[PDB]
């Protein structure tokens, strides 16, 4: 079996704590500067990023891009920048088109990644900064296949994704490899659970009324059965020698 | 009710009662705190000493299982360690 | 203890351990039904909020 | 009620254009020997090779335990001279790309898979040996694969 | 950079907390040389999996 | 005339808190049949649409669709929960004497498990797709009409949008089959009563009214389980499921491991224990049939007491199944642990139920 | 204890579905939908607000204005 | 023991063949509960692929799904046709003294109009989606919820493959509450017996056992009914419908003419007769409540004899509503028919099914 991802503290991993938003949106500068040509989010919609973004921001990066529109009046096709409700654009045509510009491998979907592999969050963040290690004994690898430990098998045919200093941040934070790491997989975290903050306040108030609840019927239970706790009984005797 | 199995039984089976004295307080005259704390106890230990009882069997079997499960993962992590797959 | 004339209890025990304390200035139990009525209250409450 | 029974049971069986997909027939004379060609069936493409006596001979020297997968060239393919094969990587998803292998075979780059004209797997991650549909051997001139 | 400083950890933590890992991937090295079809993948990733259990949290704290 | 509503119904004052999972799972059983009409009511049962329609449409168009998904999910796998516990609660206390009630209980229970798995077929992802062809293999070794009847199940030789389309009517349908089962468990129960914590026959002077006192307590038990329960919808929504069905089905690649819910394994196990698959075929008929109490017919037979032996006997039971489960996902890899996995299944399949009175006899 | 109080308190409110009815409406909305609920989504909205999406968006906006101004 | 199955449960010698009308719609709810199924095991409900799918897939490549689908169809105008001969005798032998009977039956019958027109919608084509449109037109007339309650129903400004989910999953769920109700219809019955030809309080010595002698004139009459609806299923298939709707639905096309399933007719009437859309809609649900008997509650009433009179007013109602229902499609085009419209509704809104006999009182 392969290597088991470690357990980190995420700060959405915390008590009373949701997503931060700030890793978030130097996670999506992340996506928009290095794997948007090569991986997908099939989910995610321009008009989704107006939770960390400004509405007129939202508006020019989907108009940045281009879609397709309905067929002329003569029925010859066409593009349209692309607007709010508009899926964010796919970087390849067809899956064999995909395979064919990775050397065989198909970049899966992104959207749901963090609840499609065993501990998702971390596992990505171990994916990402592992790439460098020393190749086992015994191992033979082409030139488009690399060495990483929690990749099943151990052979992985995506090429080290990060290196230093390669995004610059707008909020001026260094971009290294663990940083960048943990901002892409925050982002990705918000991409296959965009509803995080929503779910751990509903889940408090939700428990919070039953206990409600649950506190006065017990009373009102325990009240009830005071009637028959305390029964008392006698027999007449019988006559006997 | 009246057309009911157990109620047949209970027709069938007990004579006609008769010598039987019953008292009830209403809940509004009882204290749901009165028998709170001797009660815990009480049933605290009856269900200690149940569970020790009857929960032995289990405990030996799991500790046999145990053993054996010890022995067989460290008998796969060498058969692992030593390329013998 | 074959031929039974009692239940579980004696009067005495449930004079000392169920029977609430006598309140001479309340001989009505005002007080236990404004009690059980207002803890009650609750469970309606939440019950219709949820 | 037997007629009625029958007709709300044919209701759940398969339809007639999946029966018109189930069976192929290829033209098999084209091909020269030690030649590998891939069609499209089911979608599922699929490796047709005219495998000479080498091969043969090379694999029945294999034994029955050094394989991941034990199966033997008449176990698993009757047809002596030809080999058919699902051309599909069984661990994960790649397509085996023709030769380029350690063993004169099939080789998958993604992780790097080889697969012995037997269709067996030798080295890699690969669990099993790759598919072999039910292919039959018709006429000298086709092949009814189905 | 934060990555000079995670190599550092990563070599800290193999030679003070995973130093019977290491001797056995070593013995194991020697082991398959020679020896078809064989290789420490296991081994390694179990190394692996040893060392960054004490660098990657370390690591993961300097950052932001 | 509230008075006739109080004394329409009396029960025995044994009834202690572990007798309010049958309430408990009626209210998961309420929970599952809402949260699955709201996704239905969104659902498009095919291989091109229906992981899509899932997670692209239900839990991002609506404004908590996410949070009908997760209740649906972790209300099956807490009604399997509560339905294992009354089970066992039932076999603790001996109620096999309530014959009617047990008999229309296991026709639930095997209903249940047939409904669970149709529905973790809907979710066209790898982890369902190919639980569909391991069972749909297990069909496949039925002698002689085996392979035609696994086609007439799948419609063609593999699973397709009308092979979906079937599995979503079947999940449909099932659920208020079950509920029928329910009223008449109920019937059957009212007609006999409750066993309580012991046995005894009561005159009306020693029972009590039902209304109201035992719906206040189920309403209690229920908001603490409820409160157990959405604990995991809000923050372990994912702990009862396998991370392999977040990929879309692929029928072109296996995954590594193979595993059904968690609540199936057991079943998993006496398959993976007996090499036939024809013995195991019918090993598993059997094991379901013996479950029930439909034999003998005409031959006289009564029930007696329940002892401490046979108590501890059932806390084994229930361990070796949890080991049977546990062993039986773990055999994929480490080969020795098929030794534990066999005593298990096989400490398992030797366990009494019913002490036959017909063990002692004297012959002619 | 409180026995005037609790035959005030019963004969003013619990005596009448007609004013116990209002009074557990009373309870409901300022008690449990206003009191805990929105309790404890303004103690959530205060833990996590340096980390805020508000607060995202507005440092957002300020970096982009300064970044426009070069 | 044979003998207490003959004597379960005995009625009347005077069960006319009119008696079986009864078990021929029971027939026909057999055949739509099957027929229905079978569909709905190929069917997407989506306005990309569902007129597509029922066309091309269903009734094309199956081998038989086309005789499926015809039978659906002529199985749903059949049950319409004996429902209304059912009623049509329940007033004539004034059997509205079995109240309970009667009231579970007016019950089915509106849930039968349900059923009836969601199935109708699931087809998508011209006529579907425009009925729909109308019809949720005639909801957005409500004061102060209108607008609002629309768009809850139909999921938007329009409709789309939501409001086709909805519809399907709704179609689907109401026939099985059907199938409750009419087991509550016959335990009534049985409660309270059958009219027959006349109305007689028979001892058991006048009384006959009920099978298998009117099973076998339920089969008999089921056999003759079969063949009737057969010679349209295969010889007249689309009698009863519209070839409108063999065209794919254009939200923006709007056809000549919307009618509805002659089974629906009469309701249309109601809303053609009526200029104003609030008013409409009051005498729409104040019809429904009026054909029910849940007044007066508590006041005394009894149920005396009919006469001859009563009867024929019955054929004048009988035939008030079928010119009511020609005139209300006919007015479309010629505007002079509306007198005749307005003429028959004003007959059928004022017609006597029960004879008050609190017309004859004195005053204080
Ligand atoms: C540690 C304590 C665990 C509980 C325990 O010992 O219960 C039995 C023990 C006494 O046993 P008992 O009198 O023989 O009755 C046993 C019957 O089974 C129950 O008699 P009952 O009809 O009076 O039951 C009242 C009911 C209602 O609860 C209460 O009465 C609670 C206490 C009074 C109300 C105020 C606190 C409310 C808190 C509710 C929980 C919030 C979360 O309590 C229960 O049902 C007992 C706990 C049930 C949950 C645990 C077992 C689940 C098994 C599931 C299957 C496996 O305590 C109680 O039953 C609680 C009342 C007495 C204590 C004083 C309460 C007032 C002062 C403190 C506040
Ligand atoms: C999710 C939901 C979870 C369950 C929550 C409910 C629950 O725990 O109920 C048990 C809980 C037990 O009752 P309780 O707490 O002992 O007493 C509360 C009331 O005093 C109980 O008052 P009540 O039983 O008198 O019911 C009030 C009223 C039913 O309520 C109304 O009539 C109110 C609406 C009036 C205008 C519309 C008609 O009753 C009637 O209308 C029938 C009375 C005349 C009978 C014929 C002579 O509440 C009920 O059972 C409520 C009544 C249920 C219907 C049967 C009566
Ligand atoms: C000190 C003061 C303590 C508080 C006072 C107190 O207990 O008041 C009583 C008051 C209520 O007492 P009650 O009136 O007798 O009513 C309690 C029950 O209704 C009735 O209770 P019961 O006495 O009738 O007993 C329940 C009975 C009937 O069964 C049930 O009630 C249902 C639950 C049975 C057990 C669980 C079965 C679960 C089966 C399905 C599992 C599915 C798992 C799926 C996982 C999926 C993961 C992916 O089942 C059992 O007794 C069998 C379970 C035995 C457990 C202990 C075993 C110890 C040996 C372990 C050996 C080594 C093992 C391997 C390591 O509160 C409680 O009982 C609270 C719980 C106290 C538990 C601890 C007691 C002391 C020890
Ligand atoms: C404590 C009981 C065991 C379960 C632990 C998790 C938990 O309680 O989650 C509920 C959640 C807490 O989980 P949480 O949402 O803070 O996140 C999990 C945090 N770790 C991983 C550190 C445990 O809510 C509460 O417990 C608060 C009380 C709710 C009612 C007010
Ligand atoms: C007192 C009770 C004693 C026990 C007996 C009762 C047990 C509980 C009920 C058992 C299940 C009953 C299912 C009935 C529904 C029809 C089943 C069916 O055809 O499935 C197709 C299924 C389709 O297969 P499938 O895909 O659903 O099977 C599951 C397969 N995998 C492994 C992939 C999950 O079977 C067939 O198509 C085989 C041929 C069927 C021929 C008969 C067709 C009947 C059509 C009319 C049905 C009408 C139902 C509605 C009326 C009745 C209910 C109100
Ligand atoms: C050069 C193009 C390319 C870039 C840039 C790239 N990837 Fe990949 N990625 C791939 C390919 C190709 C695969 C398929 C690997 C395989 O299946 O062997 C892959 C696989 C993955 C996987 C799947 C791992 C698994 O366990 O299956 C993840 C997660 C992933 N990439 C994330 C990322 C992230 C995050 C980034 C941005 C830091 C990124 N990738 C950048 C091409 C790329
Ligand atoms: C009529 C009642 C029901 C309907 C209409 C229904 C409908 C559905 C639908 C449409 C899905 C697929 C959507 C999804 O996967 O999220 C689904 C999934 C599922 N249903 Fe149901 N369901 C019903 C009752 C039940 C019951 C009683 C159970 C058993 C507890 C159950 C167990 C499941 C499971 C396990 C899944 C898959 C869980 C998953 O998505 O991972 N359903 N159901
Ligand atoms: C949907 C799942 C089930 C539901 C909703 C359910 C519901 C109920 C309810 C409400 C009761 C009466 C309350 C109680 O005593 O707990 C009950 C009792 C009972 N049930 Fe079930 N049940 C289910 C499954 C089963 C199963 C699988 C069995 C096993 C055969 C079973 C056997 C029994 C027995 C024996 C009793 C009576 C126990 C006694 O009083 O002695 N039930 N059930
Ligand atoms: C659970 C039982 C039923 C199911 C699952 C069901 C399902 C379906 C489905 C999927 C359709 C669309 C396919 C098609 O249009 O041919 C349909 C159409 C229809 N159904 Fe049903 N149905 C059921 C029972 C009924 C009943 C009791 C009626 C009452 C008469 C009914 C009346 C109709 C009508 C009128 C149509 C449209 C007719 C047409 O295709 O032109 N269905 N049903
Ligand atoms: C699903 C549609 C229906 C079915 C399957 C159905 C079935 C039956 C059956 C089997 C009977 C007893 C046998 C007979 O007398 O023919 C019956 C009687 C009766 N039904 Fe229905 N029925 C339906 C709809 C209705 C409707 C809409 C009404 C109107 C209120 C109604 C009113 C009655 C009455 C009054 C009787 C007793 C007549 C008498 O004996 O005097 N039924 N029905
Ligand atoms: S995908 Fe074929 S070697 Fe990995």
């Amino acid at each position: 079996v392969d290597s088991h991802p470690p357990a980190l503290p995420w700060p959405h991993f915390q008590w009373f704590q949701g997503l931060d938003w700030r890793s978030v949106r130097r996670g999506k500068e992340v996506y928009e500067q290095v794997f948007a040509p090569c991986h997908s989010l099939s989910f995610i919609k321009y008009r989704h990023f107006e939770a960390f973004m400004s509405k007129e921001e939202v508006k020019n990066m989907a108009a940045s891009f281009e879609v397709d529109d309905d067929p002329d009046e003569k029925g010859e096709a066409r593009k349209r920048p692309g607007k709010r409700f508009d899926t964010v654009v796919q970087p390849y045509k067809n899956e064999q088109e995909a395979r064919y510009a990775n050397n065989g491998a198909l970049p899966p979907d992104l959207s749901v990644i963090t609840n499609a592999r065993h501990g998702g969050v971390d596992y990505i963040y171990a994916l990402l900064t592992g790439y460098g290690r020393p190749v086992p004994g015994g191992v033979q690898l082409s030139t488009t296949q690399w060495y990483n430990p929690y990749f099943h098998g151990g052979i992985i045919g995506m090429p080290p994704p990060l290196t230093d200093d390669m995004i610059e941040y707008e909020d001026g934070t260094p971009a290294s490899v663990p940083q960048m790491a943990k901002d892409v997989t925050c982002f990705l975290e918000w991409c296959s659970n965009p509803w995080w903050d929503e779910r751990k306040l509903l889940g408090y108030k939700t428990i919070a009324t039953l206990a409600v609840i649950a506190v006065s019927s017990g009373y009102y239970n325990r009240f009830l059965s005071g009637l028959w706790r305390s029964r008392r009984l006698a027999f007449r005797p019988f006559n006997y020698s | 009710e009246g057309h009911s199995a157990y109620v047949a039984l209970e027709q069938r089976v007990n004579t006609r009662q008769k010598g039987i004295i019953q008292r009830h307080l209403s809940p509004y005259d009882v204290d749901i705190r009165g028998n709170g704390f001797r009660q815990i106890y009480r049933l605290g230990m009856q269900k200690i000493r149940y569970f020790g009882l009857i929960g032995t069997p289990c405990l030996l079997v799991a500790g046999a299982y145990r053993g054996i499960w010890v022995f067989c993962e460290r008998l796969e992590d060498e058969r692992y360690w030593s390329n013998a797959l | 203890q074959l031929r039974p004339s009692r239940g579980a209890y004696s009067d005495e025990f449930v004079r000392e351990n169920y029977i609430k304390a006598a309140d001479p200035e309340d001989p009505y139990n005002y007080r236990s039904r404004a009690f059980t009525y207002a803890a009650k209250i609750p469970m309606w409450a939440g019950l219709l909020a949820g | 009620t037997r007629v009625t029974v029958v007709y709300l049971m044919s209701q759940f069986m398969p339809s007639k254009s999946s029966l018109a997909l189930a069976n192929i027939e290829v033209d098999i004379g084209d091909i020269p020997e030690g030649k590998t060609v891939t069609i499209m069936w089911q979608g599922k493409p699929v490796f047709l090779r005219k495998r000479t006596d080498a091969e043969i001979e090379d694999m029945r020297a294999v034994p029955m335990d050094a394989l991941k997968d034990p199966q033997t060239d008449e176990e698993r393919l009757g047809e002596g001279r030809w080999a058919v094969f699902m051309a599909v990587c069984t661990h994960l998803g790649c397509v085996p790309v023709i030769d380029q292998g350690s063993y004169n075979a099939y080789f998958c780059p993604c992780h790097g898979s080889h697969y012995d004209h037997s269709g067996r797997i030798r080295k890699g991650p690969a669990p099993l040996n790759l598919e072999v549909p039910p292919f039959k051997l018709l006429d000298d001139s086709t092949l009814f694969i189905g | 950079s934060v990555s000079e400083l995670k190599l550092k950890f990563e070599e800290e933590c193999a030679h003070h907390h995973c130093h019977d890992i290491v001797k056995k991937v070593e013995v194991c090295e020697e082991s398959i040389k020679g020896k078809e079809g064989k290789n420490c993948l296991f081994q390694h990733a179990r190394l692996w999996e040893c060392v960054d259990h004490c660098a990657s949290p370390k690591v993961f704290a300097l950052l932001k | 005339n509230k008075i006739s509503l109080y004394r329409s119904y009396s029960t025995t004052i044994l009834l202690s808190p572990a007798y309010s999972l049958g309430f408990c799972a009626s209210i998961f059983i309420v929970i599952q049949i809402i949260s699955g009409y709201i996704l239905a009511s969104n659902y498009i049962a095919s291989t091109n649409e229906s992981f899509n329609i899932i997670h692209n449409v239900i839990m991002r168009e609506l404004d908590t669709g996410w949070l009908i998904r997760f209740n649906h999910i972790n209300g099956c796998a807490f009604l399997f929960i509560v339905i294992y516990m009354h089970i066992y609660r039932s076999l603790y206390h001996n109620s096999i004497t309530k014959t009617s009630v047990w008999i229309v209980g296991i026709i639930m229970y095997i209903l249940i498990c047939g409904i669970a798995f149709t529905g973790y077929s809907l979710v066209y992802g790898q982890m369902s797709l190919w639980a569909i062809v391991v069972i749909c293999s297990l069909v496949t070794a039925i002698p002689f009409i085996g392979n035609k009847l696994l086609i007439l199940i799948w419609g063609g030789n593999i699973v397709s949008s009308v092979t979906l389309q079937r599995i979503f009517c079947i999940h449909y349908l099932l659920p208020l089959l079950l509920i029928l089962f329910i009223i008449i468990h109920l019937y059957n129960l009212h007609n006999v009563n409750s066993t309580g914590d012991n046995y005894f026959i009561n005159n009306r002077y020693d029972r009590i009214n039902f209304y109201p006192l035992l719906l206040i307590r189920d309403v209690f038990i229920g908001s603490n389980i409820l409160i157990i329960y959405n604990i995991f919808v809000y923050y372990y929504s994912d702990l009862f499921g396998h991370p392999d069905n977040y990929v879309p089905a692929n029928p072109l690649v296996t995954p590594s491991e193979i595993m059904p819910e968690f609540y199936l394994l057991p079943f998993y196990a006496l398959i993976r224990a007996i090499p036939h698959k024809v013995l195991g075929i019918i090993i598993m008929v059997l094991f379901l049939l013996s479950l029930t109490n439909l034999y003998p017919i005409y031959f006289i037979r009564f029930y007696n007491n329940i002892n401490i032996l046979q108590r501890s006997l059932l806390l084994l039971l229930l361990l070796d199944l949890v080991i049977a489960s546990k062993l039986c996902l773990l055999i994929n890899h480490y080969e020795s642990f098929y030794l534990l996995l066999i005593l298990s299944i096989l400490c398992v399949l030797s366990h009494h139920i019913y002490n036959t009175s017909f063990n002692f006899s004297n012959s002619i | 204890m409180l026995a005037n109080f609790s035959r005030f308190f019963y004969k003013t409110f619990l005596q009448s579905n007609a004013t116990l009815i209002p009074l557990t409406l009373v309870f409901t909305y300022x008690x449990x939908x206003x009191x805990x609920x929105x309790x404890x989504x303004x103690x959530x909205x205060x833990x996590x607000x340096x980390x805020x999406x508000x607060x995202x968006x507005x440092x957002x906006x300020x970096x982009x204005x300064x970044x426009x101004x070069x």
